[PDB]
Parts: C-alpha cells; structure tokens; sequence
C-alpha cells in the first residue's frame, strides 16, 4: 500500500447495530461512488 | 504502454497475493 | 421448460440471491447519478 | 496551413512532454513496485510447501478468478478447462 | 435530527438502504453547502 | 499416518500459496 483494511472495518462492521450498519454501508458505497474526499470508521470496543 | 502494462501486472499479482491471504485467513 | 434453460439453471445455488439485484450499493448511487434493469442482466449475464 | 503546422507541432511538444512526465513518474512507480517486491521477498515453512502471455491483460478480478481455476484445476480434479475469449 | 434518522433508515410517521439513498446524496450536499456558508 | 495424511492437503495448500508467492518472486 506505500508503494486490506476494509476487511478489519467489515469485521467491526459486523457488531454494528441495524441503523448504524445501514448508514456504513452507505456511507462506503456514496464515498467509492461520487465524492472520494469523504472518510468513515468505526471507533468502539 | 509496455509501462503501463508492467503496473497493472504488479497490480494484478498483488490483487491475486491478497485474495490468497484472505482465501488462507478465512480457510485458517 | 426453463430446467437447463440459461436463463435461470444457475439462480438459487445458495439459498435465495434472487440473480436481479445488483450486490454494492455504489452501483445503486451510479445508477442513480446517469438516471437508470432485468433486461440488462438477460443481456449481460447474472452477477 | 504552416499556421495548423505550427499549432499541431506545438501540440505535440506538449504531447511529448506529457509522455516524458508518464514515464518519470511511471518509471518511479516502478522503481517502487520493486521496492515492494524486494520487502516481499524478505519477509518470504517455505522448502516444505515447495497461459500466462495472455492472463497478463486480464482484470484483476478475472486474474484471480484465472489463477484459482488453473490451481483447482491442477490441484483436485482434472476435468475443468479453461479459455480466454477476447481481443 | 429527521435527516440523521433518514439517513438510519428509521421512517416515523427497521432500516431501509431505499431510505437512504436519496436522502444520503441530498444531505452530503447540504452540509458541503453549509459548512462553507459558515465559514465565509 | 494420520499426520501425513493431515500434511498431505495442508501441503496442497501451502503448495498452491507458494505458487502464487514464487510466481510474485519471479515477477519481483
């Protein structure tokens, strides 16, 4: 990758609650679709 | 072109390098 | 009639899948985005 | 007409410096690439675990799926053939 | 808010990616609208 | 017996990783 972790971010995703994974899902998928300068992630335990 | 071809062969093998550690990590 | 058809031997090898709708939701968003689909999938082929 | 030769000759100016900037950075990009390759390697047990020209224009999705079918086709069973069909 | 529970996918009159979608565009567009109104 | 027949797919495996690692090896 200097010269992945969407699996680590889908591991998380899968303790998300119903809402909160909808709004991931689509928040990746608006994020790879239209507008690249947008970022998520999932802080918790 | 020859260039451009050797990045998305590099490319290609490192996509094929991923998916055989994801294909060992879910197989693990 | 449609068992070894092309159409739809292949539809339901996991349970469900329905064979029409598209698997990332970006694909919706770029749909959307240039205003547009079963006909495409009999044309293409079934993701 | 030696206006539209002069414009073109100046459009291919650009166009030649743009291929020079291709290759710059396209030769870097290389240079990377085998930096990465090399950090491979090092982290390269291994003694005891121990076509192509076309599948080198393949997508990397239809890459993997090429060399996965050669490897199940080697592996286990032998009756599965594989093809490329294109241009 | 309405629209973070739109973009959830809750409808008060269970989540709903349909629910999103649009409202998910429109929103991104307003904020990207209102934090530079602010900050001119 | 039963830990090379254990080794025997475990090298399949294996054998088809390192595959896809010496075929990284030769291209890098």
């Amino acid at each position: 990758e200097y010269l992945d972790q969407a699996h680590k971010q889908y591991e998380t995703a899968r303790h998300l609650p119903p809402p909160l994974y909808v709004l991931f899902v689509q928040a990746t998928a608006y994020g790879q679709a239209c507008d690249k300068t947008l970022s998520v992630a999932i802080e918790g335990s | 072109e020859s260039v451009e071809d050797k990045l998305e062969l590099r490319r290609k093998q490192f996509h094929v390098l991923l998916s055989t550690i994801h294909e060992l990590q879910q197989t693990l | 009639g449609d068992l070894l058809s092309p159409d739809s031997v292949l539809s339901c090898l996991y349970p469900g899948d329905h064979g029409k709708k598209t698997p990332n939701p970006a694909n919706q968003y770029q749909f959307d985005k240039v205003g547009i689909l079963s006909d495409y999938v009999l044309e293409l082929g079934h993701p | 007409q030696r206006k539209r030769l002069a414009e073109k000759y100046r459009e291919c100016l650009s166009n030649k410096e743009k291929i020079l900037k291709e290759i710059e950075v396209k030769k870097e990009y290389l240079s990377s690439l085998q930096p990465r390759l090399n950090s491979i390697m090092q982290a390269s047990v291994q003694e005891y675990l121990f076509q192509y020209e076309t599948a080198r224009h393949l997508p990397p999705p239809l890459y993997v799926l090429f060399v996965q079918a050669t490897a199940y086709g080697q592996a286990c069973d032998k009756t599965l053939s594989v093809a490329i069909e294109g241009s | 808010y309405l629209w973070v529970q739109k973009l959830g996918g809750l409808h008060f009159p269970i989540a709903d990616h349909s629910l999103s979608a649009s409202h998910m565009e429109t929103t991104m567009k307003l904020l990207k609208t209102r934090v530079q109104s602010r900050l001119a």
